[PDB]
RNA sequence: GCAGU
DNA sequence: CGCCGCGTCAGACTGCACAAAACCCTCCCCTTAGGGGAGGGTCAAGGC
DNA sequence: GCCTTGACCCTCCCCTAAGGGGAGGGTTTAGATTGTGGTCTGACGCGGCG
């Protein structure tokens, strides 16, 4: 769990793009199929995204690039 | 009210900014227990259907 | 949580649907208030 | 979806297009069956349906046909939640004037007329008549008549010309001018006047006329002929349970509007006399104007409780208003509220909720989690098992509070941190356990307080709950950066008793291998917490590279130290223990491991502080008896020799030695006297009362006295309280404010008397009511200053300036009060500061002076840093992140979106409950430095200042200076420029009853028109010797010398008029009348020496310095720099003139004379310069002076009230109020720019449009910044939501309507009116592509 | 209105 | 310019208890009969 | 040795038209009637008179 989170507020550069990024993980793995990155201690989404914001997995340009990937593969049927 | 024993301690911190610590034994023996009674009406009305 | 008439049965149901996550409109107040400054003699709108 | 709110007037083709029918008839209901009554205030046919999808005849019942228009009844089939949409509208039989734009004043009827309200108003109450039109007559197009005059024009010229009377009149007025055409007359007769008042009439009138022609507005809809009527679901009629019905007061005045309508169209009809229908009119016209404005104009209508009628005015505005009551703040879901009690045992980030609180806040939240996990098939078997409360149910509540923050708040919420997030811990309690650390930021004791708990619903409410609000984030204030998650009272009593040492206690003087050890001696009881002993201390210190490297050393510690170094964490030093820990080096403890270590240690530190605090406390056994309360043995002897002194200055007073004045003022010294022995022999013996014995020696000791360590510590009280128990409590006031001149001789350990006692209940009652009505006084100020800075955001990283106010130490006469370090600490420099030694940058240019920087600054003695502010920051509609500085609240610099407006509005208005309602002697060594210089020497070998303004500073071997007095003009130097001095010793003095005119140089008398008996009356006296004489009154003068002025002059012995080295001008001293010559034609003085002399806070204060209000007697400063002359006279106003040689000289004022002048006719003045001296105007300061000085002056002039009570507030918050008061500018030089002179602009809108001006070659404008008050600033923004939302709705939307004004949403208030994300904070980057994707 | 903070 | 009249403002949360009449004439609602429609009851044929 | 699709007859329910009565809107009265009823706020800014 987090009790401060000074961590990461040092990988994402500010506290408020770092409430959206951790909000858009978190409704990523809240409601869509996506699957978290650490392994989750019985956290709830909010946690469990600022954990992957902490150990670098997670930040708005993963995030991006994890949605151009996701996007472009699910366009790639073209059937 | 009552009389209680009190002593003027700073008992682990439970006490802090003008709380009060009380023991088991004011609770037991009835001592701050009080009655209050509330009537509660219900009102048979005339509606219109 | 007081006045998007439409968007909190909306929260309630996400929230009970497990989805935190809201849709908010306008708020029913501010309605209010644009009606009654129309019925005084003033054009009040929302441009766009 | 929407990006702007235009508001404007209402064309009755407009009025006409939003109704869905007309209001006929006043009937509201049928009262047998109570269905809406046709074409009725409450009519389903023009409203809409009573009932979802149902018409009123019920022909049509379901929505299998929608939006069917019965045939049967009218009512279309649809919603009934269209009744709080749909308007309908009444046909005024006549023309009706809008009170709003009538009387709220300036009437713009009356302005867009050119005619008095007093005109309008007997026009339109059919008092006079007004020609429409003249024609070929002598009748003007304004000129009312009389009933006989108009009478008396209809035999003269017939049928010919055009008056009427009422609003019909008024209407014909503003419907056949002509605005362009008239408003390019009125700029013809504007550039050929100069009469400053009409001028100022033209001006406004002209920028309504164009504005009339800019927006699509007609002047004529300021009548009204169709008048709206609101949706009937918003002023409804509902029928009470107890069969009795409940309506608006609309209903009531929309009724009165139709009958009297109604029968005005009878009138008409029935062709009644001009009476009766006159009366009509005016019963319709006072009838649509108690409906729109009650009491606006005359007596409010009452109705059937004799209380006014709640007009449609008035629901929008006021405390009780929609946009206060309703919009701005709002009764809210998920929200529960309990008593607070401690729950020690939470870490900083948990509260103890209710589980009977948690399990109704987070009911949807149970009720899904049920319908998952399959324990409920539905969403009503899920409400029976959380209503019927299983065993499963709080299984699933502690699942779903898990890492779910709440919001904890107390009103009143006076700063931010009076919101603070926590995660819940589930008690089986009724009361919410708030931890004891975040007490203090909430202001809350635990004596009955209750607090509001909120839910965050939203992963994005969760996520700024826990990474922006929580509690472990908070641990700074956003005030002063110093630390608010403080330890106190039990903490800090704690922490004292177990750091302290005992000379002789148990276990004395043994060595012990650590920290560990000494616990377990004190845990065995074989060591006394106190005993003086050996540890052998690890501590680690971060090096260069930033690794903590360790250190083992025997230190000389106390056992309870020893045990107190186990919670402290590793990159802190054995120093920061080693001392009995009162409260300041606690939270100094804290602060030195947040700034070392960070937030993450801190909180940890912060907790176990809090633990080990709590746990020595109890431990202590620390209680307050009645032995503890030591009454000195000397208080008896000290009082029975004051009553001894009073009672002989009572006979000094019966023999008549001495007046009742001295007589009062002397027994009143000479029992304060008596009060500081009592409490200095309190003190002495309750400090030291412990003398124990070391190896049988007696050996005196710091007192372990209850009292004393409480008091000690800082964990409560202070001294002014210990001298009350044990001491004397004094000298009592009045009610007044005069002090009793007998005290209260006795303390509260002994008793008070009926007398003593009712004595001190006359200030105790004064202190409870300023108490109870400063809050009301402090809440508002706090408010005026939200709503002028809450649209100040921080929106840049840079704006590249070069600007910046020059920091010094705040130096109040001899003593310093505020150092560089906590003044530039967090600033940014704006130039490159250097050491005293120059050509090495000490630091550079742009950088953030965080401690380090600032050691560096106190290592080196520079004294004077060029910081950078947010009031001279070019970044436009907004502040960059450099101007602003450090985020106190966090201790880097600022993010891009921070609220600053806000945060600097709530830190100066939170301590407003805690704010009320001659020869100079250098104290220390050091080299005096006199600036503003203009010297002499005298006669004997003083040094003579002949200049005004010169100021004393005290520069010290090191450069900075220790002390600043200001020495008067013409006050003897007993020392010259850059000579040490003595620690105590007098280096200037003066004489402080009278000015004296000095002698410039050297020279003889010459008498130029100073004649005796016109212009000199001789004085006599025989202990002075030596005749005098007076130069005369105004009022005592005869006709003669009062307009030759009578001056004194220098000149030779050889008859060579001697005059001012450098200058050949002719040297004088003109006298003014009231003083005094005592010398005689042709003496002899030399330079240096006088040759005439002349006789001459709180919150309220604070509210004043922000509302920029000009004093009573301001100082009159001089305009521009040039030489003193004088006019006329006696008019009341003697005339002064200030000419500079070097261009256009004259610049006269009208200084009255009743004021005593500051300044001689000779010498040369600059700007700023103090003509007369007085309390500073600050429009005067920004005027002559500029940005930089009215900003120094207002927070000095701030910052003087808040360190008087104690209040450490950084000066960013001031000069953010500062920025946000000069926002305005005037137009001195229109440029070739689309500007007018004397108009009031945007300051950024001119500072923008001259730089895209000037980007293409032609010049821009020229400006006057402008100084306005917070609530003069607050109403002038360009959002009219903001300010009809802050007060005086009226005017501003009255102002907005007729100015046809648009309102982007641009600030925090408007978006938070229609309910949007705030531009600042996590809705700052939502904005930035709504503009970024809203532009192109 | 009367209390509580 | 001095002065008088007028408009605006005056903290935030909580509970508690609470608020002329008489005669004519037409019109709408209640009641009841009717009639149409809209299911409901019990079988007659192959199909399953 | 057991399931659909009609088939005919039976039963009740909702809409419609009319008739009685309560309700509700309307019109007219002729001895003389002639002008109605709290004040307990202070500070500040402004704007029109004089
Ligand atoms: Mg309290
Ligand atoms: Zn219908
Ligand atoms: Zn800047």
């Amino acid at each position: 769990a987090r009790v401060t989170v000074q961590d990461a507020v040092e990988k994402i550069g500010n506290r408020f793009d770092l409430v959206l990024v951790a909000a858009r993980r978190a409704r990523q793995m809240q409601v869509g199929g996506k699957d978290p990155l650490v392994p989750e201690e019985n956290d709830k989404t909010t946690v469990i995204a600022l954990r992957e914001i902490e150990e670098g997995l997670i930040n708005n340009q993963i995030l991006d690039v994890r949605e151009r990937q996701e996007q472009q593969e699910q366009e790639a049927a073209e059937l | 009210g009552q009389n209680m024993r009190v002593a003027f301690m700073p008992w682990n911190g439970y006490n802090f900014e003008d709380s009060i610590l009380v023991s088991e034994r004011v609770v037991q023996e009835d001592r701050f227990t009080t009655i209050h009674i509330q009537e509660l009406a219900c009102v048979s009305r005339d509606t219109k259907l | 949580k007081s006045d998007d008439v439409n968007g909190r049965t909306k929260m309630y149901k996400n929230i009970v649907d497990g989805n935190h996550q809201m849709e908010p409109g306008m708020p029913e107040s501010f309605n209010v208030l644009l009606k009654e400054i129309r019925s005084l003699g003033i054009n009040i709108e929302l441009e766009d | 979806e929407f990006d702007a709110i235009k508001i404007a007037l209402a064309s009755p083709d407009m009025i006409r297009s939003w109704s869905f029918g007309e209001v006929k008839k006043p009937e509201t209901i049928n009262y047998r069956t109570f269905k809406p009554e046709r074409d009725g205030l409450f009519c389903a046919r023009i409203f809409g349906p009573v009932k979802d999808y149902e018409c009123l005849c019920g022909k049509y019942k379901r929505l299998k046909h929608r939006g069917v228009i019965c045939e049967k009844c009218g009512v279309e089939v649809t919603q009934t939640k269209v009744r709080r949409e749909r308007m309908g509208h009444i046909e005024l039989a006549s023309p009706t004037a809008h009170i709003w734009f009538l009387k709220s004043l300036p009437s713009r009827i009356g302005l867009l007329l050119d005619m008095p309200l007093r005109d309008i108003e007997r026009v339109l109450y059919f008092e006079s008549y007004v020609v429409i039109e003249g024609g070929m007559t002598n009748l003007e197009r304004q000129q009312i008549l009389t009933e006989e005059q108009y009478l008396d024009a209809l035999e003269e010229f017939g049928d010919e010309f055009d008056a009427k009377m009422g609003a019909e009149a008024i209407q014909a007025l503003l419907k056949s001018m002509d605005l362009e055409q008239e408003c390019e007359q009125l700029r013809e007769e504007l550039n050929e006047t100069n009469s400053e008042t009409k001028r100022k009439k033209l001006t406004k009138r002209i920028k309504l006329l164009e504005a009339f022609v800019q927006s699509g507005n007609k002047p004529e809809w300021m009548i009204l002929t169709v008048l709206p009527v609101l949706p009937p679901d918003l002023r409804p009629l509902v029928p009470l349970d107890g069969g009795r019905f409940a309506t608006s007061d609309l209903n009531d005045l929309y009724r009165r509007v139709i009958n009297r309508n109604n029968r005005l169209k009878r009138l008409l009809d029935l062709a009644a006399p001009d009476i009766i229908v006159r009366n009509e009119k005016r019963m319709l016209q006072e009838a649509v104007d108690a409906l729109l404005d009650n009491g606006r104009r005359g007596r409010a209508i009452t109705g059937s409780n004799k209380r006014p009628l709640k007009s449609l005015a008035d629901m929008i505005k006021g405390k009780q208003g929609r946009f206060r009551q309703n919009l701005l703040g709002k009764r809210v879901d998920y929200s529960g509220r309990s008593v607070i009690t401690v729950g020690p045992y939470l870490r900083l980030h948990q509260c103890g909720l209710p589980k009977k609180m948690a399990l109704e806040l987070f009911k949807p939240f149970i009720y899904g989690k049920l319908e998952l996990r399959g324990l409920a098939t539905t969403i009503k078997a899920a409400k029976k098992m959380v209503e019927r409360e299983e065993a499963v149910v709080w299984d699933i509540l502690d699942e779903v509070i898990r890492e779910h923050p709440v919001l904890l708040n107390r009103a009143p919420t006076l700063h931010r941190l009076g919101i603070q997030a926590f995660e819940p811990v589930l008690i089986e309690g009724k009361a919410i356990q708030l931890h004891p650390l975040v007490c203090a930021a909430y202001n809350a004791d635990f004596d009955g307080d209750q607090m509001a708990v909120h839910v965050p619903l939203t992963l994005e409410a969760q996520l700024e709950a826990r990474a922006l609000m929580m509690s472990t984030n908070n641990i700074l204030s956003p005030a002063n950066g110093e630390p608010i998650i403080v330890p106190s009272q039990d903490v800090v009593l704690g922490l004292y008793y177990m750091t302290r040492d005992c000379v002789n206690a148990k276990g004395e003087g043994m060595v012990l291998t650590g920290p560990k050890e000494a616990e377990r001696l004190y845990r065995s009881g074989l060591a006394s917490l106190h005993a003086r002993v050996k540890v052998r201390i690890t501590e680690y210190e971060k090096d260069a590279n930033g690794e903590l490297v360790a250190k083992t050393s025997l230190k000389d510690t106390t056992v309870g130290r020893a045990i107190l170094w186990m919670i402290v964490p590793k990159g802190l030093p054995y120093s920061i223990v080693n001392q009995a820990l009162g409260k300041k080096a606690i939270s100094k403890m804290l602060n030195t491991c947040y700034r070392i270590l960070g937030l993450k240690p801190t909180v940890i530190f912060a907790d176990q502080i809090m633990y080990t605090g709590f746990a020595y406390a109890a431990r202590s056994g620390a209680s307050v008896g009645i032995d503890d309360m030591v009454i000195p043995e000397k208080k008896h002897e000290i009082i029975s020799e004051a009553e001894a002194e009073v009672a002989e200055i009572q006979e000094q007073f019966q023999s008549g030695l001495v007046t009742a004045g001295e007589r009062y003022n002397k027994v009143i010294d000479i029992w304060a006297a008596a009060n500081d022995r009592v409490s200095k022999a309190m003190m002495d013996n309750l400090q030291t009362e412990t003398v124990i014995n070391r190896d049988g020696q007696e050996e005196k000791q710091v007192s372990f006295n209850s009292i004393y360590m409480m008091a000690d510590s800082g964990a409560r009280g202070s001294a002014a309280q210990i001298r009350q128990l044990a001491g004397m409590r004094g000298l009592m006031a009045k009610p007044d404010g005069s002090i009793i001149e007998t005290p209260i001789t006795a303390n509260f350990r002994e008793g008070l008397n009926v007398l003593q006692y009712f004595i001190s209940t006359h200030g105790a009652r004064k202190g409870l009511a300023d108490t109870a009505l400063k809050t009301a006084n402090s809440g508002y100020l706090t408010r005026r200053l939200v709503d002028v800075a809450q649209d100040l955001v921080v929106t840049e990283d840079d704006c590249g300036t070069h600007e910046g106010i020059m920091m010094t130490p705040v130096i109040e006469g001899g003593d310093v009060k505020e150092p560089l370090r906590d003044r530039v600490l967090g600033r940014v420099t704006a130039e490159d500061v250097l050491k005293p030694g120059t050509a090495d940058i000490l630091v550079p240019r742009n950088t953030l002076l965080h401690e380090q920087w600032c050691d560096l600054l106190e290592e080196n003695s520079v004294d004077a840093v060029k910081v950078r502010s947010v009031v001279s920051c070019d970044t436009d509609f907004g502040v960059c992140a450099h101007c602003y500085g450090r985020d106190l609240a966090r201790g880097h610099i600022i993010n891009k979106g921070e609220a600053i407006g806000v945060i600097a509005a709530q830190s100066i208005g939170e301590p407003g409950t805690q704010l009320t309602m001659s020869s100079i002697q250098v104290k220390n060594k050091g080299s005096i430095k006199l600036s503003n210089v203009k010297s002499v020497v005298n006669s004997s070998g003083k040094l003579v200042i002949t200049s005004r303004n010169t100021e004393l500073k005290l520069i010290d071997e090191f450069g900075r200076t220790k002390e600043s007095y200001k020495v008067p003009y013409g006050a003897v130097l007993a020392k010259g420029d850059g000579e040490q001095v003595a620690g105590g010793e007098t280096v200037a003095n003066w004489d402080p009853h009278t000015m004296p005119v000095i002698t410039e140089v050297s020279g003889f008398v010459r008498f130029t028109d100073m004649i005796d008996g016109q212009t000199i009356t001789r004085q006599t006296d025989e202990l002075t010797g030596l005749s005098s004489l007076v130069v005369l009154d105004s009022a005592e003068r005869t006709a003669g010398g009062k307009d030759l002025r009578p001056a004194l002059k220098i000149v030779d012995a050889q008859g060579n008029d001697v005059l001012i080295p450098g200058t050949d001008m002719p040297a004088q001293y003109f006298l003014p009348g009231k003083a005094i010559v005592q010398l005689e034609d042709g003496v002899q003085i030399s330079s240096g020496d006088t040759l005439a002399r002349i006789p001459q806070g709180g919150l309220p204060r604070v509210a004043d310095l922000f509302e920029a209000r000009r004093p009573k007697e301001p100082a009159i400063l001089a305009e521009i720099s040039g030489i003193v002359s004088f006019g006329k006279e006696t008019k009341g106003k003697r005339r002064l003139v200030i000419t500079p040689v070097d261009g256009s000289d004259p610049y006269e004022e009208m200084i009255p004379k009743w004021r005593q002048l500051n300044v001689f006719e000779g010498e040369r003045v600059e700007r700023g310069d103090v003509i007369s001296d007085g309390p500073e105007a600050p429009h005067d300061i920004l005027r002559l002076r500029g940005v930089h000085a009215v900003t120094r002056y207002i927070v000095n002039e701030v910052q003087d009230v808040y360190r008087l009570q104690g209040v450490k507030i950084n000066d960013k918050h001031i000069e953010v109020i500062v920025r946000q008061m000069l926002r305005k500018a005037t137009i001195v030089n229109a440029g070739s720019s689309d500007f007018l002179e004397g108009e009031q602009v945007e300051y950024s809108r001119v500072k923008i449009a001259n730089r895209e001006l000037e980007a293409n070659g032609k010049v821009g404008a020229t400006y006057s910044r402008d100084l306005l008050g917070i609530t003069k600033a607050s109403l002038a923004t360009e959002s009219f939501i903001s300010a009809a939302s802050f007060q005086e709705t009226t005017r501003v939307l009255t102002e907005a309507a007729v100015a046809g004004k648009r309102d982007e949403l641009r600030g925090l208030k408007e978006n938070v009116i229609v309910g949007r994300l705030i531009p600042a904070g996590t809705g700052y980057a939502y904005h930035q592509d709504r503009m970024r994707r809203r532009a192109a």
